[PDB]
């Protein structure tokens, strides 16, 4: 069809980007991750990545998506019609990652459903779920006693399975909430995302504010001062294992969802000569500071539980994704009336994560009616695939929700979306961009669109800085090589840590394999063959 | 050190062609667009036509758009305007432009050569 | 076309007072993309100021420029000998390219 669509204003582009960037990677993902790390050693790799390749390749998505108005996987066919995988790869990453991101947010529901009650459930063990172990950490501290908080998270919302090897039971309410929400991401989707007019003023400035709350909140502690010590100051022996390379690497790829198709969709709608350039830093330095700033309240509220209950801050709270359950709900209880801070960081949390979502599925949705856009046509066509799409991914989601759901779940986040795939997928789009494409020409092209070159810094990110970085910790990861753990405690089986390698390798191997389509699909000698897959087609 | 000197000029019959060209030195001029401005005796200065960094992007006014035609010679660093039917309007003094930042403008002028129709 | 219009034609001043100057577009342009050029009586233009306020290298300084949407202005704290030339404003946000019908300072 003729038709394309564009943004209406420059601000809607801002708010869509803002509201993909902003969100569960930033106060969820975050903070575990470099608790896991060890705190201060993350932080090194994490600002080396970030002003190395992270703003570099979220204005090359942008401005990709700019040059040519086509979707994540067609824009490939005027920049390299030869590595159009790339684009493949980057829509399996989305649609792997929308399985697994909206079961936070099934998390956040069920945390928000059973908070509407007089008392909070986590404010003391004497309940039905708890061990005769349990001992409140207010007299924690006066074998193994341990805090009710995490007894909730683990015996009540995920009753945790011994391992991934014993599936149990599907817990009803969980898949409940994980319906309720997706029908919520389909009633918003089918039809089309909008700012919707004076709403933006509560969704958007909310999540911020409430933040501000938790970290005044958590820096007021006893024992935010220990906390803040073990977050900022560095362990440089960390530095030498890939592991806080590998994570600081693919979590600003992931935070940033710039390997994903999303960041190419939005910059598609933009005008051909829109001037991005300043918007796209300043919306990074949002992303990036509000990640840092909600750092701080993380680890001050785990500063204080550690000084409560006396126990080490590397020991006090789970080193892996229910960090961010274990500690916000923990800083609510000491807040008056917790019962209404609950519902509000909840609430934050719910509206930081379907906003992301959103943009997740509506870039998903752009990127595939691309390919077919007489057939994905709008109207009843496009209702039916998105919804069709939503319920494969609900059925897809559901595997998660169970007992034993919770490592699947760390499986899928440690390996699809957010771990070598980002490293894979970012490498060989500035490879093409600067040495195929040509860095010269899409600098041409950049100063077509803005008005000026993209300059130095942008330049040998892309051409050397990219490249190097993304390497050298593919070969570190893979020389130095360890398994995955959950909570640094439970083995994977060998079986599920080659699952999770399948899942790495199914967006992985798009590059390659329809490199080798496109070029048996060519006819004539096999120079000539490459020569014109190498040229803009489309 | 950035220097712009442009050559070619002269009376010409109305409907005749005429190549001007403009030399470049002190800078890569394979990496800065180029425009042509000309200046009529009336002192009025109207923009002609854009080359871009590397001359895949070209623009022009909307009254030279059917005639006239800009090029580089990146080796020689020298840039090319050929028009292939000089009109009775087009008697001007055309002066070569280093405009490569939209927001900054044509931070560098030639010393500009005069044009003229019988 | 995004015409641009000076208001003033010519301008005659001692050389001891201030003067002001205008460049109206017939359509809006952005802050980024509008320019003034200072032309000396006999040789070539020279840029003056861009971005509507960064002054150029070689301008003493003693200008100044402002403006949005679609007016714009420039001006001067006092001008002195040897300021008089002419000044033509230019929009660089869309083409066409076009330059303001000039203003020449006098005396
Ligand atoms: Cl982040
Ligand atoms: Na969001
Ligand atoms: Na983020």
């Amino acid at each position: 069809p003729p038709q394309r669509e564009k943004w209406s204003s420059k601000i809607d582009f801002v708010l869509s980007v803002a509201g993909g960037f902003v969100g569960l990677g930033n106060v969820w993902r975050f903070p575990y991750l470099c608790y896991k790390n060890g705190g201060g050693a993350f932080l090194i790799p994490y600002f080396i990545f970030l002003f190395g390749s992270g703003l570099p390749v979220f204005f090359l998505e942008i401005i990709i998506g700019q040059y040519t108005s086509e979707g994540g996987i067609t824009c490939w066919e005027k920049i390299c019609p030869l590595f159009s995988g790339i684009g493949y790869a980057s829509v399996v990453i989305v649609s792997l990652l929308n399985v697994y991101y909206i079961v936070i947010l099934a998390w956040a529901t069920y945390y928000l459903f059973q908070s509407f009650q007089k008392e909070l459930p986590w404010a003391h063990c004497n309940h039905s779920w708890n061990t005769p172990h349990c001992m409140e950490d207010t007299m924690r501290k006066n074998t193994n006693f341990t805090s009710p908080v995490i007894e909730f998270w683990e015996r009540n919302v995920l009753s945790l399975s011994p391992g991934i090897d014993h599936p149990g039971s599907l817990k009803w309410d969980l898949a409940l909430c994980l319906l309720l929400v997706w029908l919520v991401c389909f009633f918003c989707i089918w039809k089309g995302v909008r700012s919707t007019g004076k709403v933006v003023y509560f969704t958007a400035t909310f999540p911020f504010a409430m933040l501000l709350v938790l970290l005044v909140r958590g820096l007021t502690l006893p024992g935010a001062g220990a906390g803040i010590k073990f977050y900022l100051y560095p362990d440089i022996t960390r530095l030498e294992d890939p592991q806080v390379w590998i994570d600081a690497g693919t979590q600003i790829f992931f935070s940033y969802a710039i390997c994903l198709g999303a960041m190419t969709s939005l910059g598609s709608y933009n005008k051909y000569h829109n001037n991005v350039y300043r918007d796209c830093m300043l919306l990074g330095c949002l992303n990036s500071g509000t990640s840092f700033v909600s750092g701080f309240a993380i680890f001050s509220i785990l500063g204080f539980m550690a000084q409560e209950q006396g126990v080490d801050i590397a020991d006090v709270a789970e080193s892996g994704p229910g960090l961010a359950f274990i500690a916000y709900p923990k800083a609510v209880t000491m807040m008056p009336l917790p019962t209404f801070w609950s519902i509000l960081f909840f609430i934050m949390l719910l509206l930081l994560g379907l906003d992301s979502q959103f943009v997740e599925v509506e870039g998903q949705i752009t990127s595939l009616v691309d390919l077919y856009p007489s057939f994905l046509r709008k109207g009843y066509r496009r209702e039916i695939f998105i919804a069709f799409v939503c319920s494969i991914s609900y059925l897809l989601g559901l595997t998660m929700v169970t007992e034993g759901g919770m490592y699947v779940f760390q499986l899928f986040d440690y390996y699809a979306a957010s771990g070598v795939c980002l490293l894979w997928v970012a490498f060989f789009e500035c490879f093409v961009i600067a040495w195929i494409y040509g860095g010269n020409r899409f600098s041409e092209d950049i100063r077509d669109m803005i008005g000026f070159p993209p300059g130095p810094w942008m330049k040998y990110s892309w051409a050397v800085i990219t490249p190097v970085l993304c390497v050298g910790c593919f070969i570190f990861s893979l020389v130095k090589y360890v398994p995955l753990t959950y909570n640094k405690t439970y083995v994977y089986p060998n079986w599920a840590i080659g699952l999770g390698w399948s899942l790495a390798l199914s967006s992985m191997l798009c590059v390659p394999l329809v490199i080798v389509i496109r070029l048996c699909q060519t006819e004539g000698p096999f120079l000539v063959r490459v020569k014109y897959l190498l040229t803009p087609r489309e | 050190e950035v220097q712009l000197v442009e050559s070619g000029g002269g009376l010409v019959k109305p409907g005749g062609s005429l190549k001007l060209s403009c030399a470049a030195s002190g800078f890569t001029f394979s990496s800065y667009a180029m425009s042509w401005v000309r200046q009529s005796p009336e002192k009025r200065l109207e923009w002609v036509a854009e080359i871009s960094s590397g001359g895949r992007y070209i623009y022009y006014s909307d009254t030279v758009t059917g005639r006239f035609t800009i090029s580089r010679d990146n080796a020689r660093n020298i840039l090319h305007l050929e028009m292939s039917s000089l009109r009775s309007e087009d008697t001007a003094m055309y002066y070569c432009a280093r405009g490569e930042v939209r927001q900054r403008g044509f931070d560098y002028w030639g010393q500009g050569t005069t044009l003229t129709v019988s | 076309e995004n015409v641009l219009t000076q208001s003033p034609a010519i301008m005659s001043t001692s050389p001891g007072e201030k003067v002001t100057m205008t460049c109206r577009a017939s359509s809006s342009v952005g802050s980024s993309y509008l320019h003034w050029y200072q032309q000396k009586s006999g040789a070539s233009p020279k840029l003056w100021i861009y971005s509507t306020s960064n002054l150029a290298s070689g301008v003493p300084a003693r200008f100044s420029g402002s403006g949005s949407g679609t007016s714009y202005s420039l001006t001067i704290s006092s001008v002195e000998a040897e300021d008089a030339a002419t000044y033509y404003c230019q929009q660089f946000s869309g083409y066409p390219l076009t330059f303001g019908s000039g203003t020449k300072l006098e005396m």
